[PDB]
């Protein structure tokens, strides 16, 4: 990457040096937050790169498009609570508890589900 | 500058103080390492006793100031 003060005896100043990949596929491909995406080509990974359940492989950004035109799905909301406890000897703060409640079905495009959780665990 | 444990955000369990550093020296120039042998008598008040007003005290240093002649008199 070349310096942000670059200067040349033709070019008085240079834009876009330490400019991030993020930035530069979300406003190239004109992604307004999240919303349904098209991606052409794909291809297969040689190993696994995620805990995902499915992977797939663009190779170059133009191959992805913006389709707005179809329903959001939900998602999965997962609420957990922890306690701590100071330990005597010293300055550690050691984990005895969680509590977590799960919905498996939260819509966003809708009012909050009625219980918002299904089920639960407990650790102790 | 301490090096301690904050867990909590509101107490500091201290561990370890740094030592201060002081400011270099004067660096002496070459004329400086010229002079000769020099002597400063250092006195402090209150020049008279508690009780009077006749300062005999500052008439005693003036006596010893004029004896020792000291280069430098503070």
């Amino acid at each position: 990457q070349l310096p942000q003060d670059l200067k040349g005896e033709t070019f008085s100043h240079v834009f876009g040096t330490n400019t991030s990949s993020l930035e530069l596929f979300l406003m190239n491909r004109k992604i307004k937050g999240p919303c349904w995406l098209e991606v052409k080509s794909p291809q297969l990974l040689n190993q696994p790169v995620s805990w995902c359940k499915a992977e797939a492989m663009a190779l170059k950004p133009d191959l992805v498009n913006v389709i707005k035109d179809v329903s959001p799905p939900p998602l999965v909301v997962m609420a957990f609570s922890m306690k701590t406890m100071q330990n005597a000897k010293n300055h550690q703060n050691e984990i005895i508890a969680m509590a977590a409640l799960v919905h498996h079905s939260f819509a966003l495009d809708k009012a909050a589900p009625k219980p918002p959780f299904q089920s639960h665990f407990c650790v102790v | 500058i301490m090096e301690g444990i904050n867990t909590t955000g509101r107490k500091l369990v201290a561990t370890k103080l740094y030592e201060g550093v002081p400011l270099p020296f004067y660096q002496p120039t070459e004329e400086d390492a010229d002079f000769e042998q020099s002597m400063v008598l250092v006195a402090c008040g209150p020049y008279t006793t508690s009780d009077s007003i006749t300062y005999d005290p500052l008439l005693d240093l003036i006596a010893v100031i004029n004896h020792d002649r000291p280069d430098v008199c503070i």
